[PDB]
């Protein structure tokens, strides 16, 4: 259910804890959100990613997008970049 | 103080006009008193050395004698070597290419007549391997020698055994360094070694060995035969004898003359080689010793002479004695930032302060002739120079920091403009 | 003019003159 | 880097000397930190004599007792460092 | 590589349960003395507080590392 | 610098050193110390490159082989030095000099005029892989500043125009009298002797006794 | 006899003829900042952050490779000696790729603490980093190789400790990159010490991805079972469950070392 | 906020809620960390 | 904005918290990417210090404006990962303003 498929056992009794509860999760799940984001195109061989935003962002990180096979992906944002 | 006698010059053969071959050898009678010398013993070949005062005549010049000396310690059961680099790397030198190319038989006594200073068994030439062409020429010549007798076993003569071989170099500037050279012949990648293990006590192939500059090997038999008084008398002082100088960019006719090592700067293009090119008045700086030692502006040039203690007096370095002339004609930012760019393209990476630093003045060189860095990063690229200077395995890292030390002694208001200039226009 | 094996033909040419190994 | 004043480790490390010459009997060590602060080191008989001379001594008088604390070195013999900030 | 964690010695209690919490999933310990760690300059003072505090003690002899000789030169050994 | 295996460029292309090439192979090693056949590591796969201009991973790991060095060095010594190609390489394969003593002796014209005679850009080769264009740096011969590097030849001392009259004789017929195609004879003083005019020596001239 | 006297900022010690300067340091009990440099792996030079000032001598040496000579005075804290590493250490962070929260040598790093102890507060690199392609070096050790300090203590141990001879520098300059030319895995017992051993966190444990960071770590001191060179080893475990075992040191039984199933 | 509005951003509520606590929409705390040590279920087989 | 959490697990948020408030556990998602598989801060632990919100180098854990959250029971108060990244959501539109507002200072 959750991000991480955190169901809690038919048998296990936290479940008594959402009883007549909501357990609280979200729709919104990352692993899904990133993939939506295309693979950004560049013409350069290294590319930075910010994070976006500069200082409002993740701290500044060159990829090399060499490998053709592959795209790079940023250890922060998890954007893609192709070239 | 200069004019040198052709007379008493070396390589009569430089701009060839005589056969490179031995026939034209014979007729120079280079091989004359070869048996002769080596009968004499290591000790005396050695000694002359010493009495000549002939400098490394490579890259730093070290006392070659005392250098070679360094072997002359007794053997410990390990066969003692000789390798004479010819990897002629250093921007600006056609030097080596012309023994080499126009004289090889000079080099080969050069080898045996060296090798008994240092009891050397063997000699391996690193000619670098760009220059195929030359390498046809020396081993035709090297050929021809042994077919003579005047090399291998029964060298000429005398019961000293000696063979001299050729190894092929692989477009590499930093092949030329002293342990990298070796390691290159070792057969790995080449890279330096630190030098604490000195490149006599731990050899090549584990066995002492010592490596010279091509015309350091070859003006050894000629010092022997003419002695090193004749030789010591034409330099001054401790820089001594005459040196080739090769004199490329903004002169009238670039040509390699050997002259007698301190001469004067203003002399040298004015009396051999041509005239500035657009006058004297023409010469924003010139670069004695090549890409490595630091360019001197025009004050200085009229005043300077060619020779090693002048020029460190002067804090540029005689290096190969490479005239490198810039006349008033050229971004010399941009002219400094390609020898930047011709050092990170060529350093090994062994070491931290190299690798990192060359590249790092490349960036800040190329923002400069731009004018996109600000005047405050002039005088970083000064501290950034200094870190590399003391802290590299090589000499490399020591050339790089160099000419960018050269630019901003000297250059500094140039570089503020081109700072300024961007700057204007937004 | 020179063949592309010029340096490494003519050295096995030298290797009779080779003195013998260490 | 913080100023600091060579007056005061002068006079504080004279006066050191000068309880330690008035009260040799007890005090063992008297430091002066590199910031500029006394430490008379007293065998613990000294607690009472030590202090008695700091609180009625003309030329010293340390009438509050800023603090009282025991540091506890468990490594040393003796495990309590019973230290007393006088002002 | 630095050494300097490896300069004094330390006693530590013996290590004791650990189990999950049920409504967060947090480690939960039922003893008091599992987080101390004293640190005592040297062997004969630790044994001492092991003593007269009355706990049991079993000291470990430092193990330094030994002399290793190295030299530049080896590495370019004519036979290795 | 990562070998990611192509079809094309991968062992699967067989490598094997004629006959006669395992004869100089042979010569390469006698000249290095007994015991030491690794230090001829340069010189055969230098000659596996004149067999084929390639030299394909499969190349270096047969190199490994002849000297019995593990495949790791070959690749390092290729991938450190620079005349190994590694790749496909032009039959001309024309390379530029551009330090700057050529520079400042105006070497980028001579680039310019060949990228566009060539028609080709520097790092990369004409659709008939006649010629691969790239600008290496010092080849020596710095004295005949503008100066390029055809296959092993060394052309020197070039105008512009002259590179792309050999260019010409180079795509029509072959040998084009590769050298310093200027009047001056090697490095000499341009206008004239400014020394050595003077007729050479003769053997024992003011020797020393002995 | 075989007892030079070197002074290391005037303490006298005494070393057998062939003792490096950074070893007479630590006999004194000093520290030279070093990267390259291991115990039990040959001496390289290669990061030269070691360079240290003897007495009355032009040029600073480097420690881990200068045989000590009678009477020197080694001068580790000089005003010099910390250019020569405020100034060495301004390279290596310049290449670097500042993704310390992601990299899980956070707190094991020698190359943040070097920095964070003999280094500068801040940075003048404002020009463009570099990005070297990673390799799948293997199913056990991550190799996000733009990490790389270019220090060769794999390329030794891959051919010294272990006989693998695999691992290998690749070109020259400042893309000179220390990975298998062509991808072959570097399979091989012993193989999981190359993580231990690269101080920085470019090649790490893949199993050991992200599951914890090292202070958290609880280390208790144990004995290996997996194989009877009862190999000494260390567990670290956070809040109740083993996160990683990795070697610590008997000079006798494993040296530093513990094999590939044992980890 | 009508003036200037907010940035959106694809995954933001659009409708806020307020203390969900009294009512059964209230959060429930619970790890979300999975199993740690998996057992060996015994055989279903009879031996 | 995309819609990947921020947070990359590097846990120093854990490591400079006062009251030892935040527990984090993490292990690479499928993705491969680095992400924290349990983020636990006990509010009844915490002493709403902001460091957290300063340590962060990606500015994950944020100091929200709301600061009314009474609950009837204690279980409430203890947050898990689900409950702050839906806290994070009703309040992206104001923290972002917020830290708009603030940033160039800090
Ligand atoms: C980067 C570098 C390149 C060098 N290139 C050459 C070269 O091309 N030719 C040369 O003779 N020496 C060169 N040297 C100097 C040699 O390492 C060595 O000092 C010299 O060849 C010794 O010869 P000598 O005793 O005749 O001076 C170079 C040194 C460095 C650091
Ligand atoms: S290695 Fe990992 S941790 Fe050490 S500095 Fe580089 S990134 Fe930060
Ligand atoms: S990988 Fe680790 S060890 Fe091998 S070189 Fe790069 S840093 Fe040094
Ligand atoms: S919250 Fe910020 S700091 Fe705490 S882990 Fe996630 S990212 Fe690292
Ligand atoms: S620079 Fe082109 S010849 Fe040396
Ligand atoms: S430790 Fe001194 S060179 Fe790296
Ligand atoms: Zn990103």
């Amino acid at each position: 259910i959750t991000h991480t498929g955190q169901v809690y056992d038919e048998k296990d009794y936290r479940r008594v804890r959402f009883v007549d509860r909501q357990k609280e999760v979200n729709e919104n799940f990352a692993i899904d959100l990133i993939a939506q984001q295309p693979v950004n195109e560049v013409e350069h061989r290294i590319i930075a990613c910010d994070g976006g935003g500069g200082a409002l962002g993740h701290p500044k990180v060159y990829i090399n997008l060499d490998k053709e096979t592959k795209t790079g992906t940023c250890g922060y944002c998890g954007l893609q970049f192709k070239q | 103080f200069g004019s040198l006698k052709d007379e008493d010059r070396i390589f009569t053969n430089l701009y060839g006009r005589h056969d490179w071959r031995l026939k034209g050898a014979l007729r120079r009678g280079d091989w004359y008193k070869t048996k002769e010398i080596l009968l004499k013993g290591p000790d005396w070949i050695l000694g002359e050395m010493k009495t000549s005062g002939l400098r490394g005549r490579g890259g730093a010049g070290f006392p070659t004698g005392l250098k070679w000396s360094f072997m002359n310690k007794p053997s410990d059961g390990r066969p003692k070597y000789l390798v004479v680099n010819a990897d002629e790397g250093e921007p600006g030198t056609c030097k080596d290419r012309e023994i080499m190319r126009h004289d090889p038989h000079k080099l080969v006594e050069g080898c045996l007549v060296g090798g008994r200073a240092m009891g050397a068994r063997a000699a391996y030439i690193y000619i670098r391997g760009e220059f195929y062409n030359e390498a046809s020429n020396l081993q035709v010549a090297i050929r021809e020698a042994y077919e003579a007798g005047l090399i291998g076993k029964n060298a000429c003569g005398s019961d000293y055994d000696f063979d001299v071989f050729v190894v092929r170099g692989a477009g590499a500037y930093i092949c030329g360094e002293e342990t990298a050279l070796i390691e290159s012949i070792e057969g790995k990648q080449g890279k330096p070694r630190l030098k604490p293990p000195f490149p006599a006590d731990v050899g090549v192939f584990g066995c002492p060995t010592t490596v010279a500059n091509v015309e350091t090997v070859a003006v050894s038999p000629t010092i022997c035969r003419r002695g090193g008084t004749w030789f010591a008398g034409f330099g001054r002082e401790r820089n001594s004898g005459t040196k080739l100088f090769n004199i490329s960019g903004h002169v009238n006719h670039p040509c390699t003359v050997e002259e007698e090592m301190s001469v004067p700067l203003k002399e040298l293009i004015e009396k051999h080689a041509g005239g500035v090119t657009g006058g004297w008045d023409n010469l924003l700086a010139v670069i004695p010793g090549g890409s490595s030692t630091p360019l001197i502006p025009k004050s200085v040039c009229e005043t300077v002479l060619m020779d090693f203690d002048a020029l460190v007096q002067a804090q540029t370095g005689l290096g190969t004695a490479a005239v490198i002339v810039m006349d008033r004609s050229t971004d010399i930012v941009k002219a400094i930032a390609r020898l930047i760019e011709f050092y990170k393209h060529e350093s090994c990476g062994q070491c931290t302060p190299c690798r990192e630093g060359v590249d790092w003045m490349n960036k800040v060189m190329a923002r400069f002739v731009k004018g996109d860095a600000r005047p405050a990063e002039i005088d970083s690229l000064w501290e950034i120079s200094k870190q590399i200077e003391g802290h590299t395995i090589c000499a490399l890292g020591d050339g790089a920091a160099w000419p960018v030390q050269g630019l901003i002694r000297h250059f500094r208001p140039e570089l503020e403009d081109r700072m300024q200039r961007f700057a204007q226009q937004h | 003019d020179y063949n592309t094996y010029t340096f490494l033909d003519l050295n096995l040419d030298l290797s009779k003159f080779r003195l013998p190994q260490p | 880097v913080r100023p600091r004043s060579d007056v005061t480790h002068k006079q504080l490390s004279a006066f050191g000397e000068y309880v330690a010459e008035i009260l040799p009997k007890y005090v063992q060590q008297v430091q002066v930190s590199c910031l500029d602060e006394l430490e008379i080191c007293i065998h613990p008989d000294g607690v009472i004599p030590t202090l008695t001379f700091l609180r009625d001594h003309t030329n010293a008088q340390f009438k509050s007792l800023a603090d009282l604390t025991a540091v506890d070195v468990p490594t040393r013999q003796n495990r309590f460092e019973i230290v007393y900030n006088l002002l | 590589s630095g050494v300097n964690n490896t300069k004094k010695w330390k006693m530590e209690f013996d290590t004791r349960e650990r189990w999950e919490n049920p409504l967060m999933g947090w480690a939960s310990t039922a003893d008091p003395l599992s987080n101390m760690v004293l640190t005592f300059s040297a062997k004969e003072d630790a044994i001492a507080f092991a003593e007269k505090n009355g706990w049991s003690y079993d000291v470990e002899e430092k193990k330094v590392p030994k002399p290793k000789s190295k030299s530049y030169g080896a590495n370019f050994s004519w036979n290795k | 610098f990562v070998h990611r295996d192509t079809p094309e460029n991968n062992p699967d292309t067989p490598f094997d050193f004629t006959p006669e090439n395992y004869k100089r192979i042979e010569a390469i090693v006698k000249n290095y110390p007994e015991g030491h056949q690794a230090a001829a590591v340069l010189p055969v796969l230098d000659l596996a490159q004149r067999q084929n201009g390639w030299l394909p991973i499969s190349a270096m790991n047969k190199v490994a082989e002849v000297l019995q060095v593990p495949p790791m060095r070959v690749y390092e010594v290729a991938t450190f030095y620079t005349m190994y190609n590694r790749k496909p390489v032009g039959k001309y394969h024309i390379q530029v000099c551009t330090t700057t003593p050529c520079m400042l002796r105006d070497s980028d014209s001579i680039l310019e005029t060949l990228q566009r005679k060539l028609g080709i850009k520097v790092g990369e080769t004409t659709p008939d892989k006649l010629f691969t264009l790239i600008e290496v740096e010092c080849l020596g011969a710095c004295v005949n500043a503008p100066m390029v590097q055809i296959n092993d030849n060394y052309y020197e001392d070039l105008t512009p125009k002259d590179i792309e009259e050999i260019i010409d004789e180079l795509k029509a017929g072959k040998v084009p009298k590769p050298g310093p195609r200027s009047g001056r004879f090697c490095c000499e003083p341009a206008g004239g002797l400014t020394s050595l005019t003077e007729p050479p020596k003769g053997p024992g001239f003011g020797v020393q006794a002995g | 006899s075989n007892l030079i006297e070197v002074f290391v900022d005037g303490q006298s010690v005494m070393v057998e003829p062939g003792t490096t300067v950074l070893q007479a340091c630590e006999k004194v009990g000093m520290q030279i900042p070093r990267f390259c440099y291991h115990e039990r792996l040959s001496v390289a030079g290669n990061c030269r952050m070691c360079l240290v000032e003897i007495e009355k001598a032009p040029k600073v040496v480097a420690a881990c490779a200068m045989p000590v000579m009678k009477g020197w005075n080694i001068l580790t804290n000089s005003e010099k000696s910390k250019k020569a590493r405020e100034g060495v250490m301004e390279f290596l962070l310049a290449n670097h790729p500042l993704d310390c929260p992601i990299c899980d040598q956070g707190g094991e790093c020698d190359l943040q603490d070097q920095s964070m102890m003999f280094g500068s507060d801040r940075s003048r690199f404002l020009e463009g980093k570099r990005a070297v392609e990673d390799k799948n070096i293997g199913p056990l050790v991550k190799t996000i190789m733009t990490r790389c300090i270019q220090c060769t203590r794999c390329i030794r141990f891959a051919s010294e400790i272990a006989g693998v001879d695999d691992l290998g520098t690749t070109g020259r300059g400042n893309d000179m990159q220390v990975g298998t030319y062509i991808e072959k895995m570097f399979m091989s017992e012993l193989s999981g010490n190359v993580i231990d051993i690269c101080p920085v966190g470019a090649l790490t444990s893949k199993p050991y991805a992200f599951t914890a960071r090292p202070w958290e770590t609880r280390k208790t001191e144990s004995i290996d079972v997996m194989d009877a060179v009862g190999s000494n080893i260390v567990v670290s475990t956070r809040t109740g469950e083993v996160m990683r075992i990795l070697p610590r040191m008997h000079e006798d039984i494993n040296e530093e070392w513990i094999s590939d199933k044992t980890r | 906020p009508t003036t200037n509005p907010p940035t959106a951003r694809k995954f933001i509520w659009t409708n806020h809620k307020f203390n969900v606590s009294a009512t059964p929409e209230q959060y429930v705390p619970y790890s979300t960390t999975r199993k740690k040590i998996h057992e060996w279920v015994p055989p279903s087989t009879p031996y | 904005p995309s819609g990947e959490e921020r947070c990359i697990a590097c846990k120093l948020c854990e490591a400079i918290c006062p009251a030892q408030a935040i527990t984090i556990e993490a292990e690479p998602r499928a993705d491969g990417s680095r992400r924290t598989t349990r983020y636990d801060i006990d509010m009844t632990k915490c002493i709403y210090c902001g460091f957290c919100q300063e340590a962060c180098p990606v500015d994950a854990i944020v100091e929200g404006p709301n600061f009314e959250f009474s609950t009837e029971t204690h279980e409430e108060l203890l947050y898990n990962k689900e409950k702050l990244l839906n806290n994070g959501d009703k309040w992206e539109a104001e923290i972002a303003a917020n830290i708009q507002a603030d940033y160039l200072y800090r």
